[PDB]
């Protein structure tokens, strides 16, 4: 199983589970700095692709 | 790591649009202060396709402007544009103003007095565009400013003769208040450059009054999509004067050129400024009614020295709102009287509108305010 | 898949390359038909007013 | 009991329902307008009492956001609402009174 | 002289990148003969060339 990956199958399966999804965040302690939710959403695609 | 947070001319950006922390709670009453800059850009832009048809000279005036409107492509738009620009400007600079008494932003006084540096420049560079037509009301509204100057004793006729370039209105003054009329604006950007940058410092106020550094949030995507927003209904409104009504703030007066003889019996200034012409009519005694006309408008600087309450805002202070609209009543009162013939009674109605107005600016705001403050055991 | 908006998702609005080029193509064939609709609109309520309906009478 | 005094206390419970910041779920003292004295007053604040402060303030700000209000059964009580920033605000004024007079000799 | 990107990962990188690239060409293309109404390529458009 291992052996049949490359870069292709990696890209594939990347952009179906990461690319311009909605995650899920959790924070605890001094988080003050921690980006709003819109932001972090927004860094989950790019313009130039 | 990022390029916009270490770049030397994105890094202001940034600091400045994208990454500002602003409270969450402002309303729509802060949107005013981003369509102020709008609005003078799209002045800027108008008026500088504008100054590439028109010519100062004195014969060739109001002639260039028919030739604007009737001649050059699409020349109407951009003339009636202009135009319904300044009632569109002076609009929100009258709300912006009304904002920041109500909600005791004047308590940064840096920004307050820069922004009452500005209110003066922008009113100066409005009486200087509504010359250039060179119509009767031109005519008859730069004669009366540049005569205002000879009430101060034993320089005003020099003074006068000055500002003329000569024994009276004429094609030099045409051509100086044109100079004038277009370099005054980029004064007022460089100016507003100030404004924002003492802001910057002390961060912006909310409706509560209260300090808002708990609650945060970025100003990008928030306060951009707003922006967005309130310029599309400043555009909306914009265009519906401009497509659907283009004379109902002018005056048909101004529609025939200038005569230095005749004068029209029904003068009477642009909307945006009758209120002072309410008050100086009301004062018989003409170094008595140009030290108030000025008074009128520097009262606005001795606002934060009359402040005397605990609470910032006016949002929990019934007795205070109740004096604030009182105001705004009275100055809708000066305006319409400002449009109405000297005779009575509408003199006795202005006399007693200028002196509420005095009155509720100086005494009963703070009496409100100290009264408030023994009701509360404080 | 079988829903519109799924399968324009799916189809273009995935990358922001294929965003664009809807948005301008949409934008150019938008431009024309806005403008003949506006102009019959406009032309309807003003029927025997405008030039081009009394143009005939005069023009040999 | 006087009669003056009654007078005082009505109008004053009709003043406090009508500014209107009980509504909110705030206290009078949250709504004082912060400068140098009430900021050194804040800072020597304990502990709960900073973090109920700072709770109650962002639940206000929040409320001003969606233009809302609490409940009627959660407005804050006229005769339970003592103050807890007096006795921090009045040594601290004392103390920069006590500086100005020793300042004009 | 830039000699230090030839080797294969630049290679993949570029067939990687082309996709994007040709249609970010073509979105610049389509854009520029839409704003400046170029009759030239806009007359064999079908639904286009009755607006002239
Ligand atoms: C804050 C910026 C500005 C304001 C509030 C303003 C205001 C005005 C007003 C009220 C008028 C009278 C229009 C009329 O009664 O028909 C006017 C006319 C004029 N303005 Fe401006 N203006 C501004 C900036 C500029 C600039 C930057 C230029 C040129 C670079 C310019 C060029 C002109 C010209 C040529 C006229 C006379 C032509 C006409 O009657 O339309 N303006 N302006
Ligand atoms: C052309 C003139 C002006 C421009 C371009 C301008 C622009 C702005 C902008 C962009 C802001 C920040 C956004 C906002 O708070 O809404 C602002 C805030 C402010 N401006 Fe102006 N302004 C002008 C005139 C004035 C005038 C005449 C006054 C007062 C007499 C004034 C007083 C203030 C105050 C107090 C604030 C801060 C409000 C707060 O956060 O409480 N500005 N202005
Ligand atoms: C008082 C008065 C005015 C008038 C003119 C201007 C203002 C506001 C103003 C004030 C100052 C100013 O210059 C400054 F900003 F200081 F540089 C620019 C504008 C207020 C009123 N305008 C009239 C115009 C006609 Cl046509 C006739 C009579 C009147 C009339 O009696």
């Amino acid at each position: 199983r291992i052996a049949e990956v490359d870069a292709r199958v990696v890209r594939e399966v990347c952009s179906k589970y990461f690319y311009d999804q909605c995650p899920a965040v959790a924070g605890f302690g001094p988080i003050e700095q921690l980006p709003d939710y819109n932001r972090i959403r927004s860094g989950m695609f790019w313009l130039r692709f | 790591t990022n390029i916009r947070k270490s770049h030397p001319l994105m890094k202001i950006v940034n600091n400045a649009f994208i990454d500002l922390p602003a409270p969450s709670n402002i309303s729509s009453w802060w949107n005013f202060g981003s369509l102020l800059g709008i609005c003078l850009i799209l002045q800027i832009l108008t008026g500088l396709f504008l100054a590439m048809h028109y010519t100062s000279d004195t014969t060739t005036a109001f002639s260039s402007v028919t030739h604007i409107c009737r001649d050059v492509n699409y020349g109407w738009i951009i003339r009636y544009m202009h135009a319904n620009g300044a009632s569109m400007f002076f609009i929100c600079l009258y709300m912006h103003v009304g904002r920041g008494l109500y909600y005791g932003s004047y308590t940064f006084l840096e920004t307050w007095n820069i922004g009452v540096i500005l209110l003066l420049t922008v009113m100066a560079t409005a009486f200087m565009g509504y010359v250039l037509p060179w119509g009767q009301m031109s005519f008859w509204g730069a004669t009366v400013i540049t005569n205002l100057l000879s009430a101060i004793p034993y320089i005003g006729t020099n003074l006068v003769e000055w500002i003329w370039g000569g024994f009276s209105v004429d094609k030099a003054t045409l051509t100086r208040f044109f100079a004038f009329h277009f370099i005054l604006p980029f004064i007022i950007m460089a100016i507003a450059m100030v404004h924002l940058l003492f802001l910057h410092e002390t961060g912006s106020n909310n409706p509560t009054g209260i300090s808002s550094d708990v609650d945060k949030i970025p100003f990008h995507p928030y306060y951009t999509i707003k922006d967005i927003l309130g310029a599309l209904l400043l555009i909306l409104a914009l265009m519906l004067l401009v497509l659907f009504a283009p004379d109902l703030l002018g005056d048909p007066d101004n529609y025939t050129p200038a005569n230095p003889l005749n004068t029209p019996p029904h003068i009477k200034p642009e909307w945006y400024f009758l209120f002072a012409y309410a008050i100086l009519r009301s004062i018989p005694n003409k170094l008595g009614g140009v030290l108030a006309l000025a008074f009128s408008i520097l009262i606005l600087a001795l606002i934060p020295l009359l402040h005397t309450s605990k609470q910032r805002s006016m949002m929990f202070r019934p007795l205070s709102q109740c004096l604030f609209w009182a105001l705004v009543a009275d100055l809708l009162t000066l305006t319409w009287i400002g449009g109405q013939p000297v005779e009575h009674p509408y003199i006795t109605i202005g006399q007693l509108a200028s002196v509420l107005y005095f009155l509720l600016i100086l005494v009963l705001m703070p009496t409100a305010g100290t009264i408030e403050n023994k009701l509360l055991k404080w | 898949a079988p829903t519109l908006t799924a399968r324009l998702y799916s189809l273009l609005f995935r990358r922001t390359s294929t965003f664009a080029l809807t948005i301008v193509v949409g934008a150019l064939f938008f431009e024309r038909a806005f403008d003949q609709g506006a102009d019959a609109i406009y032309e309807h309520i003003n029927e025997g007013k405008l030039w081009k309906h009394i143009k005939h009478k005069y023009e040999n | 009991v006087s009669a003056s005094s009654r007078w005082l206390e009505g109008i004053r419970k009709w003043y406090y329902n009508a500014a209107g910041f009980n509504k909110l779920g705030l206290m009078r003292d949250d709504t004082i307008h912060e400068n140098d004295d009430v900021k050194e007053a804040i800072r020597r604040l304990p502990e709960n009492l900073y973090n109920d402060r700072v709770f109650r303030i962002k639940r206000a700000l929040d409320l001003s956001m969606r233009q809302q209000i609490l409940p009627k059964e959660q407005w804050t009580k006229y005769e339970e609402d003592k103050s807890y920033l007096e006795p921090y605000l009045k040594e601290v004024i004392r103390e920069r009174k006590e500086r100005e007079e020793w300042a004009k000799k | 002289m830039l000699t230090r990107f030839l080797g294969p990962r630049y290679r993949q990188l570029a067939r990687n990148w082309v996709p994007t690239a040709s249609l970010w060409g073509a979105v610049g293309a389509v854009g520029l003969v839409w704003a400046t109404d170029w009759r030239l390529i806009l007359d064999w458009v079908p639904y286009i060339n009755g607006k002239f």
